[PDB]
Formats: structure tokens, C-alpha cells, sequence
């Protein structure tokens, strides 16, 4: 039931062929009335030339094709369906999932007979019979520095971080989301699954107040850190970051949980627990890429690893639909779906949990 | 069987069969403006019977209401009418009602797209559809 | 008609599932044609995507079974007619309600037949039929430095305190009950899982009496001990002392025969003996919360296997089950739904079985 609908949208754009010319060719036709219709569509946009409803309909009246489809009644009903728009691609894939099959399946019928017909051959009957099958703009990352190359973290992206086991990326994925709720305004959703709500409170003050060379666990510090503290939790109320750990909530649930806040605050960022503890990945991780596109939220849906690209792109996606992918060892954004793909010079004190630049 | 018009026009009468602010902002949206022939015949005793200065409820508002407009008047109220009237049930019914005689020109323009048709004119009528397509939105 | 109008108002929003997926499941639906529509929806909503109609008319054929729900004759209706957008609830709680009756009716002929084919169970038969439906302020502690940070030990909380191999475990439980029996007059039924009722007598003939070295494991008395028991076995029935002695009993023969002691005189704090005996735990450590709140009882359980808090999350539920976690490790009350993380320091009299205060 793709074919009945598919053309309807292609019509009024005039650019619903950019991915569609990629997906469907003049072979991609289970049907008989449809095959020549699209060829009358394709002849148009080659100047091109311009693109509308009719530029095809009187083209069909010309070079031998109008009653072939049952008049314009169904030529109308090519349009009359698509009760949707926010999908995007999508859609023509249904036809391609009626397609791919037989380029890998119609190519196995001759063989089923190439034993009692081609009797009589054997080895060359393999060399060929197997061949066919295949066929600041731009909200900053907290910095004042990471603000001029790409800028943002703008309005919609998928981000997956992978550095050495549980380091400062553990801090950074969240140290992206610090100077947004308190020091400006925007309330940013930082949810968790590993490090609990009762595990992310004492150490933000380690990260804020000139207080961490002590430490803070004993209850009472030295005669200075209490004279210098009102930085860490005083404006936490008038800010907008709060912590959860619903053990390990699935790829649809948080996706359906970031709807309480999208109505309430507008939903600014979604710093998620590594998309690997959440419930081979070119599948499971493709339910947080598109939630960014509709929810209109930067979604930090992460990972847990050296760093290298097609190495986290190993057992799964990552080098594909997934957007910007940086590399902590210095922030090596050797991949950023952002334009200026580049490394920023940085450092770390490790004394007061505060990181450095140059 | 019953299309949309037999399942939208009835319980909104049974929503307001009860209290006031429910019944109030209705005729101002439905003059009317009543779609079905006799879905107006009862609307002479739906508004003009709080006009007088009544109080509430379908106790007497189940059949008063005359005779042939009774075998539905009783069977109007019976069903799920959660009187916590949805603010998202709002624009619907009255847009569902009022743009039916707006949409009703589509059981018309399709039919002058398909009248000049067989008599031999088609691809300027393959422009009537571009007209037809757009008001299918509302 | 409760089924009929929850699966039509959807192709309108476009996405609206959050309450329909947590307040409902497909198993609620009846029609041998309405039931499987709903996950086909979840299946679709598992991407996904944003939501529409066409995703249905293809994925059920991708679930190969589109020859088993509809077609273009029946699939046109569901979105076409429905003039409501805030539905779901609704409705769906009635799809729950007209599916709840039989969370107590299908159970019947899987519970009510047993009176004429089984039995073949008896005590057992009267237990899982039960399973097949379910789905200072102040009261003191006894010790001065244990009534400290609690003051209860109240009629709605499960209380847990345990030791290691040879640290005197019930030797400590006695004194959370001894007071709340002999002196502080409240009736307590020691349903001792460990000790019997012809053995429990001595450890508090020895406590507030000091006659546990004579030895009072046997025999008679002296011109300084003849009447050390005139108020040690003279103070052993003028108390909440009606011991239960039996070994590894299930939760069954505990609740019923205790419940009734309410209206003759009263009931206070049920203090027992080691837990790994009551058998086995995921339901059992779950079957003492309602013992504390409905029957209104400050239940004081005990257990036996460095140890620490993981040693009861690696081994046992226990943590949220009994939420005022005390130790006989000195005492750890790191977890308690009565305070934070406090501490003391302790030692024994050792021979008379009297745990003393510092």
C-alpha cells in the first residue's frame, strides 16, 4: 500500500525526489500502471524544469500513456493518502522494502532450474549463479571557547561520546550542560541510569566553589571553604537541572518521558546515560536520533569505551545517521556534523574538578 | 453504516443536556448551522428552553422534544459523556460541523472535474485537483 | 464498545501513546481481530517515527499477518470518522475495567475447581489461591542508644538487624522485645524461626536476672540463687510471651493466628529469628511490608547467612523491603527511613547475655 500513497507527497514540494531518486528506479514496480508514470515524472526535473502537479499529466498525454492507468482518476489517487508529513524520508522505503527482496530473490529462480536445464555445466554454473544475489548560535557546550567553529548543540542533534573507561567524559557529557541552567536560564534535562540521584550532588560542589582539595565527604572542611562556598548550590533552585535513575529505562520510555518537560520548559538538552546501558546498534540506537528532530532537543545519547571512529562504528551504526561524534583521550571532534571538524586545545587540573583550555 | 456525521453530532447535545457554561458557547458557534435535516428540528427546544430561565439537567431534558424526535432524544444521552469537558474536544465538533458545508463543495468540484472529463477535457481538469487538494486540509 | 473506540483517535495527534502503553496492554482487548492491532501499533511505535496510518497497512504484512486484521476496506475507517483527540484514558481504563473482572474470574475456575479434583495440597491449596488475586513520640526500642535515632519501631515499618557466625543475633533481638513485653506492656508473639519454645526461655532468664554461669543450662539453685528467678521466671509470663517454635515455616501459618490478638488485649512489636529460615525471599521479604502497615505492626526481623550493604543486594532484596537497616556488625544504621548515617560504640557483659550501653 506504499505505491497508492507514495506519489501523493512527491507532488507538492517541489523537492520530494532528492531522496526518492535515490530509492526507487524504473525496476522498482510490483505494479503495472505505475511503472511508466514515474518515468513521466523523471523526464521533467532535468532542467528542471519547473516541478509541479501538471508538468507530468500533459507529458503523459503526449508520449503514449494516459488510459494505461485507468484515466486520471487513479492519477489523482496517487496523491490522495499521505495523512502525515513529519516522517520525512520515509516511506519510499516501503517500496524499496518491496524492492531489495527480489534483487536478492528473483535472482534465485533460474538456479532452481539450472540443474535439469543447465545440466551440463557445474562450476561456471556457480561463478555466475551466486554473483547476482548482492544486487554560540547554536548553544555553546558551556564554554566561551567552543563557540566560533560550529557553535552548538544548536537546535537538534545526536551525540555519542566514547573515551577511556569512566574518565572525565563521565564529567564532560554533563560539563557540557552546566553554564545553561544557572548562569543563563535554559533548564537542561540531565537524566541518569548508572550514577544515581544520590550520587551526583556532592561532586557538583567539588566542581563548584574552590572546594575539593579537602575533600567534602567528612561533613566539615577547613576554615576557608565555608567562607568561600555560596556558588555551588545557592542558585540551584533558580536554575533548572535535576537528577533521576529509573534503573535503566528503555529507548521509547525516556523518549516518551521527555514530553512532561517539553511542554513545561520547552526541553533544552537531554544528557542521557550511555546509550549502551539503555534497552546490533544500527538498530537499537536509531530511536534517539529522530527524537532530537521532533522534540527539538540536543540529545546526549552516549557510549562507554581510545579513541577511534569506525571502532565505535564497530558492532553497529555510528558512521551513519548519527551526527557529531567527538573523541576524548583534548577534545578531538575529528567528527562533527557541524562543519568545522576540528580539535580544541584543553587540559584538566584534577585538583578542584575544573578543566582547562589554552 | 454510520460515518463521522452519525458519531459527533449527538453527545455534544448530551454534554450540554446538563449544565450552563457547557451549553452557553454553542449556538454562537452553531447559529445554525445544523447539518442534518432534523438535527435542527430539536434545536428549537434545545436553546429556547433555557432562554426562559431554567436551571440544569436532562431530567426533563430527555424528551421535550415532541414525538418522532424522541426515538433518538432518549438514546442521545446514553453513553460516555465525561462531564469534565475536554478542552481538546473544543474546536473539533463545531469545525467538524461548520466546515462540512465548506467541504461539501468537494462532492461538487470533483464532479465538474469529472463532467468535462468523458466529454473530452482532462488535463486542465488536471488542475481542478490542485484546487481540490488544498481545502482537504481543514 | 469500550474496545471499539481506543484504536481510532490516534491517527490525529500524531503521537499519543504514553498513557495507552502504561495504563493498557494488548492482552486487554477481546475481539479475535482487535487484540493484535495494538502491538502492531507498539511494533510500529518501536521506531518510530512519527506516527500515522500507512505504517499499519505494511508492517502487518511485514509481520506477514496482514491477512488477519483488515485491508483497504476496513483500514480506511479508523482515522476517518473519530472526532475526538483527548480520548485514551478513558475508555482505556474501562478496557482495563472490562478486563479487570476476569483478573478475578478466570482465576476462579483455576482456583475454585480445586475443591473437587485436588487436595492433593490442602494447606498448599489455601495459599496460592491467595497469590492468584493480588496483582520519644512514640513507641520505644529498649536500649537508650537505640531509642536514640529512631523513637520507633512504629506500626507501619519493617525493621532489620543482623550479625555474623557467633556474634549473638537473637541475643540482641530479645532486648528489642524483652522491654516491650515484661516492662513496657505490649503483647508480642515471638514466632521464632530459629529457636523453639522449650529453649527460648533461658536467654532472658539470664538477661535481667544474671544467672547464666551457675550454670543455668541445668539443675537447681544456691543460698544466693534460690530466688534470682522469682523475678526472672517470675518475670517471663507477665509479659508478651507466647512463643512460636516451629522450623522453616512459610508466611502462611504466621499472619492469621497473630492478627486476632488485637481485640483481647493488644499487639506491639513482632521480633523474630533468622530469615534465611523462612522458606523463598523475593515474595517473602515482600510479604512483611503489609504485615507492618495493614495489621499495623513494628515488625523486627533477624537474619543469618564482611559484611556490608552490597552483601544484602548481592544476597537478598532486603534494602527497600526493610528500610530501617540496622546492623549487629557496634551498629550500622547507614540506611534508615528514620534518620541519616549515624554511629556509636559498644561492648557486652558477655556471660549473662546482656548487651550493654556505652
Amino acid at each position: 500500500e506504499a505505491e497508492q500513497a507514495v506519489l501523493g507527497a512527491v507532488f507538492l514540494d517541489p523537492a520530494a525526489l532528492v531522496p526518492a531518486s535515490e530509492i526507487l528506479i524504473p525496476e522498482d514496480f510490483y505494479r503495472a500502471a505505475h511503472q511508466k508514470i514515474f518515468h513521466a515524472m523523471l523526464r521533467v526535473a532535468d532542467r528542471g524544469e519547473p516541478v509541479d502537479l501538471v508538468t507530468v499529466t500533459a507529458e503523459l498525454a503526449a508520449s503514449e500513456q494516459l488510459e494505461e492507468i485507468g484515466g486520471v482518476s487513479y492519477l489523482s489517487e496517487l496523491a490522495d493518502a499521505v495523512p502525515t508529513a513529519a516522517n520525512v524520508e520515509y516511506y519510499a522505503r516501503i517500496v524499496e522494502e518491496k524492492s531489495v527482496l527480489r534483487r536478492l530473490i528473483r535472482t534465485a529462480t533460474s538456479i532452481a532450474q539450472d540443474g535439469y536445464t543447465r545440466e551440463d555445466e557445474i562450476d561456471v554454473l556457480l561463478d555466475e549463479a551466486d554473483r547476482k544475489i548482492m544486487e554560540i548560535t547554536g548553544i555553546p557546550t558551556g564554554f566561551t571557547e567552543l563557540d566560533r567553529m560550529t557553535s552548538g548543540f544548536q537546535r537538534s542533534d545526536l551525540i555519542i561520546v566514547a573515551a577511556r573507561p569512566s574518565v572525565g567524559k563521565t564529567a564532560f557529557a554533563l560539563n557540557i550542560a552546566q553554564n545553561v541552567a544557572t548562569k543563563t536560564n535554559e533548564n537542561v534535562a540531565i537524566f541518569s541510569l548508572e550514577m544515581s540521584a544520590q550520587q551526583l550532588v556532592m561532586r557538583m560542589l567539588c566542581a563548584e566553589g574552590n572546594i575539593n582539595a579537602q575533600n567534602l565527604r567528612t561533613g566539615k572542611l577547613t576554615p576557608e571553604d565555608w567562607g568561600k562556598l555560596t556558588m555551588a548550590m545557592g542558585s540551584l533552585s533558580n536554575a533548572g537541572i535535576y537528577i533521576d535513575d529509573t534503573p535503566s529505562i528503555r529507548v521509547s520510555d525516556i523518549r516518551a518521558k521527555c514530553r512532561r518537560l517539553k511542554q513545561e520548559s520547552g526541553l533544552g538538552m537531554i544528557v542521557i546515560d550511555y546509550l549502551q546501558l539503555i534497552q546490533e546498534v544500527s538498530e537499537i540506537s536509531r530511536s534517539l536520533k529522530a527524537l532530537a528532530r521532533e522534540l527539538e532537543v540536543p540529545v546526549i545519547a552516549l557510549s562507554q569505551l581510545r579513541p577511534m571512529m569506525s571502532d565505535i562504528r564497530e558492532s553497529g551504526s555510528i558512521e551513519q545517521d548519527a551526527d557529531i561524534v567527538a573523541f576524548l583521550y583534548e577534545i578531538i571532534i575529528a567528527k562533527q556534523r557541524n562543519g568545522p571538524v576540528g580539535t580544541v586545545q584543553l587540559a584538566f587540573i584534577k585538583e578542584y574538578n575544573k578543566f582547562v583550555n589554552l | 453504516l454510520l460515518p463521522a456525521f452519525q458519531n459527533a453530532e449527538r453527545l455534544l447535545l448530551a454534554h450540554m443536556m446538563r449544565s450552563r457554561d457547557v451549553a452557553l458557547v454553542v449556538q454562537e458557534r452553531i447559529g445554525g448551522r445544523f447539518n442534518i435535516e432534523e438535527h435542527r428540528a430539536l434545536a428549537a427546544y434545545i436553546y429556547a428552553f433555557y432562554e426562559e430561565g431554567h436551571e440544569a439537567d436532562p431530567g426533563a431534558l430527555i424528551s421535550r422534544i415532541p414525538g418522532e424526535l424522541q426515538p433518538l432524544a432518549s438514546e442521545l444521552s446514553l453513553l460516555l459523556i465525561a462531564d469534565d469537558v475536554s478542552e481538546q474536544e473544543l474546536e473539533d465538533y463545531i469545525r467538524h460541523v461548520l466546515n462540512r458545508p465548506k467541504w461539501l463543495m468537494l462532492k461538487v468540484k470533483e464532479q465538474e472535474k469529472t463532467e468535462a472529463e468523458r466529454r473530452k477535457d482532462f488535463l486542465t481538469a488536471a488542475r481542478i485537483a490542485k484546487e481540490m487538494i488544498e481545502m482537504k486540509k481543514m
